[PDB]
RNA sequence: UGCCUGGCGGCCGUAGCGCGGUGGUCCCACCUGACCCCAUGCCGAACUCAGAAGUGAAACGCCGUAGCGCCGAUGGUAGUGUGGGGUCUCCCCAUGCGAGAGUAGGGAACUGCCAGGCA
RNA sequence: GCUCAACGGAUAAAAGGUACUCCGGGGAUAACAGGCUGAUACCGCCCAAGAGUUCAUAUCGACGGCGGUGUUUGGCACCU
RNA sequence: UCCUCCUAAAGAGUAACGGAGGAGCACGAAGGUUGGCUAAUCCUGGUCGGACAUCAGGAGGUUAGUGCAAUGGCAUAAGCC
RNA sequence: GUGAAGAGGGAAACAACCCAGACCGCCAGCUAAGGUCCCAAAGUCAUGGUUAAGUGGGAAACGAUGUGGGAAGGCCCAGAC
């Protein structure tokens, strides 16, 4: 019901292949790319795993 | 112990018919009595039971817990389990050795419509 | 006939039990049996001083938190493996 | 010197030494000399220390050494060039983490204890320090 | 120095089939060399205690025993 | 429906061992006898048959007692995934997970299906 | 019917010298020199049992500990 | 060339001229099945007899056993008749 | 994970380290690591402390009335050092 805005904030180059999934997941391209995606607890348990290269606004 | 020697005596045969599935015919032996049921594959409840404690069997035997004794429950489980639907099951010797009483017992109730 | 202040912890824990003992404070708790326990939060330069008196272990403490005085007894303590310092004290509400 | 006898093995691996140590407390006497750094302590450091106790005191109290080696350290010899199997065993050591008591003494004056642990302190790798008796 | 540096083939043991899965008939569940699992309710187990199905189902690990031993069982669901 | 007892399970030491008390109408147990049905690498000691005189001593069941066994928090400690840092053969910070040992304590089980005896 | 045990087994059947030597390559790899390291070597220091008629430190200094240099013997194989 | 444990970082696998040990067999019963049985080590008492043989009681519990190295296993015994 | 097969900015110079992945052009703007006295673009910026050693801008056991901060302790105007 209530969406919510990712932002890349960190380039995503030495990253652990764990991590480059998860922005892939979450549709993050390239730094200070925003993406509207729904809010959910299997989406912002994306958000938490990689929550150093993204900023959430709210 | 004189029991618990029986006891461990007999759980090979007894835990493999409950990994077989099959219904079986434990019998308990006193040197006083003699016991028989019907115990379901479950193994936690009895479907019929005949002893030589029933007064409907020791009324009519001279002596309770002889070969005479062993043969009439045997018949009497036979005959009990037989209007229930139940024909196959497998005999536990329960430790006892399979030449007294207990093959009286058994032969009786083999004889008297069960199969096994 | 040793009185020690201590206050309720908002939040426990190994990250904000290290925070407070970088604040010359460590954690300790009350537990009593019939009744629920109770951790809190004490000074450790004011304790340190008591505790090295031998009575501290014998005598039966008071404690004040929140105004009530509870009357306890030092079940066990955690000392720092190579400074003269304290990491946890356990009082039973004796 | 020692050396503990009928191992099960002849040697053991290098692997590393982590963490704080069990025994930090004084449990048989009334001083004790405390650890404060890391790092193998060998069986020849644990003999000189305790001989520079055992005489500075050098007729009261016992003393109680609350180490043992029971660790294998192997030596390549010399012009000898790697591989070819693992050195041969030619010391043993006692790891020590910081907080483990190594010596303690009890039977002389706290003075004449201070000044005694001194003198074996000087003798051994780590940074030591002193320590007493607690309640608990 | 010298005199060692043998050893054998790994023999690729453990667990196959984790419990919660789906498996066939006759499909290797766990493959063991003492008797760690026992076989339970539906399974089998081979001359060399290896664990194997004998009816399609879930598997399931259970610690009944007055041992308190490990058991493998299958569910026909 | 209640109590006592036997058989078969569930459950697996909070469920076992120790110490004390108690039970014999029925059940159970010891027990009498042995040519017979069966047996002893000798012995009816065990197994087995034929019975009921005696007993509840042993065993078994029940009840009581924590001396052990056993279960065991809260708090703290160790460890550790991700991201940073240091004087980086070892550690610290943010955050998520979080033991083992020990302490307070719990604790001498609970339960299902049949079959007897009594009130 | 094969210690085809060099055990996925080149033939059924096989050892050496070359300073009289030769060709194709390699700094993928050694000897000299350089390089990284510093166990070893040299130098210095810390504690002080003792020797020194008394007195540890005039001069030495056991049992132990901490470093420096890159002068030895070595380790590695990075350059040719 | 083959087998067992560790290094091997709690799925599988994982190297070194790394740390430790084994195999090139045996058995016509040491296999199958049915019936039955449960050890080491200690205490006490007992002729030769003894620290230690065989026996009778009690504690203990599988600390024994497995044709053969090590690991995993084994009381429903895979151990013993 | 990067280099190999990856340029660009930083660490003076320095394939691997930190930031970040170049389709092309622009005398446009915002930032990352790193920095703002001159060489050399940007604070001779603001508040409160520490250092007297050019420490910053190489290294230990060990030694010392260097100096700042903190909790206690002994004696002292029936007069302390
Ligand atoms: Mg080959
Ligand atoms: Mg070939
Ligand atoms: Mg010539
Ligand atoms: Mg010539
Ligand atoms: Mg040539
Ligand atoms: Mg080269
Ligand atoms: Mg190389
Ligand atoms: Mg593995
Ligand atoms: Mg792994
Ligand atoms: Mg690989
Ligand atoms: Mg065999
Ligand atoms: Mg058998
Ligand atoms: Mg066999
Ligand atoms: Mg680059
Ligand atoms: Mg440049
Ligand atoms: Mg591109
Ligand atoms: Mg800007
Ligand atoms: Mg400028
Ligand atoms: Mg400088």
């Amino acid at each position: 019901a209530k969406t919510i805005k990712i932002t890349q904030t960190r380039s995503a180059i030495g990253r652990l292949p764990k991590h480059k999934a998860t922005l892939l997941g979450l549709g993050l391209r390239r730094i200070g790319h925003t993406v509207e995606r729904e809010d959910t607890p299997a989406i912002r348990g994306m958000i938490n795993a990689v929550s150093f290269m993204v900023k959430v606004e709210e | 112990d004189k029991k618990s020697a029986r006891i461990r005596r007999a759980t090979r045969a007894r835990r493999k018919l409950q990994e077989l599935g099959a219904t079986r015919l434990v019998v308990h032996r006193t040197p006083r009595h003699i016991y028989a049921q019907v115990i379901a594959p479950n193994g936690s409840e009895v479907l019929v039971a005949a002893s030589t404690v029933e007064k409907a069997i020791a009324e009519q035997l001279k002596y309770t817990g002889n070969k005479d004794a062993a043969a009439a429950v045997g018949k009497a489980v036979a005959e009990r389990a037989l209007e229930k639907g139940i024909k196959d099951v497998s005999f536990d010797r329960s430790g006892f050795q399979y030449h007294g009483r207990v093959q009286a017992l058994a032969d009786a109730a083999r004889e008297a419509g069960l199969q096994f | 006939m040793f009185t020690i202040n201590a206050e309720v912890r908002k939040e426990q824990g190994k990250g904000a039990s290290r925070r407070l003992r970088a604040a010359n404070k460590f954690p300790a708790i009350i537990y009593g049996g019939k009744e629920a326990p109770l951790a809190i939060e004490l000074d450790h330069d004011k304790v340190m001083n008591m505790q090295a008196k031998a009575e501290f272990y014998s005598e039966v403490l008071t404690i004040v938190v929140d105004g009530k005085e509870i009357k306890v007894k030092a079940q066990d303590v955690q000392r720092h493996p190579y400074k003269p310092k304290l990491q946890h004290i356990d009082f039973v509400r004796a | 010197m020692l050396q503990p006898k009928r191992t099960k093995f002849r040697k053991m691996h290098k692997g590393r030494n982590r963490g704080l140590a069990q025994g930090t407390d004084v449990s048989f006497g009334s001083f004790g000399l405390k650890a404060v750094g890391r790092g193998r302590l060998t069986a020849r450091q644990i003999e000189a220390a305790r001989r520079a106790m055992t005489r500075a005191v050098k007729r009261q109290g016992k003393i109680w050494i609350r180490v043992f080696p029971d660790k294998p350290i192997t030596e390549k010899p010399l012009a000898v060039r790697m591989g070819k199997g693992k050195g041969n065993v030619e010391y043993w050591v006692a790891l020590i983490q910081p907080g483990k008591v190594l010596y303690e003494m009890d039977g002389v004056p706290e003075e004449l204890a201070r000044e005694a642990f001194k003198l074996a302190a000087a003798k051994l790798p780590i940074k030591t320090t002193f320590v007493t008796k607690t309640v608990m | 120095s010298t005199r060692n540096g043998r050893d054998s083939e790994a023999k690729r043991l453990g667990v196959k089939r984790f419990g919660g899965e789906s498996v066939l008939a006759g499909s290797i569940i766990v493959r063991q060399r003492g008797t760690k699992f026992h076989a339970g309710a539906n399974v089998g187990c081979g001359r060399d205690h290896t664990l194997f199905a004998k009816a399609d189902g879930k598997v399931k690990f259970e610690v009944k025993g007055p041992k308190n031993r490990k058991f493998i069982s299958i569910e026909a669901e």
